[PDB]
């Protein structure tokens, strides 16, 4: 409790309603059959009679715990998550921090405050002074990011611009780093892990942000400018979403996070009582989350600029593939792990590292 | 064969030609059953409760190119448990495997036997 900013009798209802949400053992074993096949036979909804048992008997459990559970408001089950100053943070502390899967994601607070790009960039600013950057996009190779911000600042434009998050911005253009202030993060990661995707995202409200999904790696979401809306659940009610994917670096799920509370609460209860987490991410603020945290992301300002670095656990000494870290999860490592492919992708995140 | 699958926090014995799996826990009677498994003797499953995965015998699902797939048509019951227990498709789970006539035991993940 003490690790959330609760504000209500309502939230905290929910919050202690998290426990009856955890799946038993036998619950466990189905769902990771089902997980595993999802990717394996590329079917989002196998066993999805299994899942609507499942959540059958999940919110009759929920029932049982508390009678008068209709009763309760599913628009305020949203809990306000803590954040943090980094002014004396060590990476031998955060690195702590990270490795404890009891954590939620873990948000410092202006962190980015007296860097460049969070003091003066603008999609004005950077469209005059960086003319010959490109970024790794295409409308719904690598595109110029004057183009883009062009498009986005035009209200007549037609094309919306889908910016890939698997590049590498800051191997492209290193003077980016200490700019955005990418160089703090991979102090606070060295000798934990090395930084194998980056990439500057730039919108206006043509893309309203993010539904709901994981990441199957460590993230950093370096907030610039204008504010995101981020929602999370624990990984551990990440099956109440119907999780499914689209390949294994495609961890999706089917739960709209734009939708009504109330109309949650007719097609999708499990959702609409369960406690669900938000930050809204401001200039300067960084938020670093790690493997199965599904989360969905709302742009509540007009336009946004936001940095992206994922990234993976490395052995300085050995200079291989690090020890995979404490998670609330473990049964997404065992899936991912028996995918030749990702098994490869990672091997060639490594390839690239040298 | 028998099967020790590991799924995160807790391992289960699979017996595809049983159709039965068995949870292990921390107590006598996981640890014996798990002994006897691991050491090629006759293995005392009816000190344990058996369980079955909750697909149909009549399972129909989509792939991502929207191509229909029917259990017992594109892919037979046997080849689904397959994708499940063999280290072709399941080796991040694959703790151990146990042949069922000879008892020859095959152990992959020595630090996944004590949970
Ligand atoms: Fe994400």
């Amino acid at each position: 409790m003490e690790k959330y900013d609760i504000q209500s009798e309502t939230q905290r209802k929910a919050f202690d309603l998290m426990p009856h949400f955890f799946l038993d053992q036998e619950e466990q074993a189905n769902f990771h059959f089902m997980m595993h096949m999802r990717l394996l036979l590329n079917a989002p909804e196998f066993m999805a009679t299994f899942e609507r048992d499942l959540f059958e008997k999940k919110l009759a459990d929920l029932q049982a715990k508390c009678p008068d559970l209709a009763n309760m408001d599913c628009a305020d089950t949203f809990i306000k998550m803590k954040s943090y100053d980094f002014s004396n943070m060590d990476r031998h502390t955060f690195q702590h921090m990270i490795n404890d899967a009891s954590n939620p994601p873990i948000i410092a607070k202006g962190f980015l405050n007296d860097t460049k790009a969070v003091q003066q960039w603008t999609h004005e600013y950077l469209i005059e002074h960086y003319k010959d950057t490109e970024i790794i996009a295409v409308g719904y190779k690598k595109l110029k990011l004057e183009k883009i911000l062009r498009s986005q600042l035009d209200k007549d434009s037609k094309v919306s611009y889908y910016i890939n998050n698997s590049a590498e911005i800051f191997n492209d253009y290193p003077d980016l780093i200490d700019e955005v202030g990418a160089e703090k993060i991979l102090d606070l990661f060295y000798g934990h892990s090395a930084n194998s995707f980056s990439q500057l995202f730039v919108g206006n409200l043509r893309t309203w942000g993010t539904n709901w999904h994981q990441g199957n790696d460590i993230s950093c979401a370096l907030m610039i400018s204008g504010v995101k809306r981020w929602y999370f659940i624990d990984p551990r009610l990440g099956y109440i979403l119907r999780p499914f994917f689209d390949g294994a670096n495609g961890m999706s799920a089917k739960m709209d996070a734009r939708l009504d509370m109330n109309f949650h609460k007719i097609h999708s209860p499990l959702y609409a009582y369960a406690p669900k987490f938000y930050v809204d991410l401001e200039p300067g603020d960084v938020i670093f989350f790690t493997k199965y945290w599904p989360h969905a992301v709302i742009n509540t300002t007009p336009l946004q600029i936001m940095a992206n670095m994922r990234m993976t656990e490395v052995n300085l000494d050995t200079m291989t593939k690090g020890k995979d870290v404490p998670t609330l999860m473990p049964v997404y490592d065992n899936i991912l792990n028996s995918d030749p492919s990702f098994i490869k992708f990672k091997f060639d995140i490594f390839n690239n590292l040298g | 064969s028998e099967y020790l699958i590991n799924s995160g926090e807790f391992n289960m014995i699979v017996c595809p030609a049983d159709k039965a799996y068995y949870i292990l826990n921390d107590d006598r009677a996981s640890t014996e059953t798990l002994q006897e498994f691991l050491d090629g003797e006759k293995v005392q499953y009816h000190r344990l409760k058996p369980l079955w995965f909750k697909y149909r015998a009549d399972e129909s699902w989509q792939d991502l190119n929207k191509k229909e797939y029917r259990l017992g048509k594109e892919l037979s019951e046997a080849e689904l448990i397959d994708r499940f227990v063999l280290k072709a498709f399941n080796f991040g789970s694959l703790v151990a495997v146990r042949d069922s006539q000879t008892g020859a035991v095959k152990i992959f993940k020595r630090d996944k036997l004590k949970m």
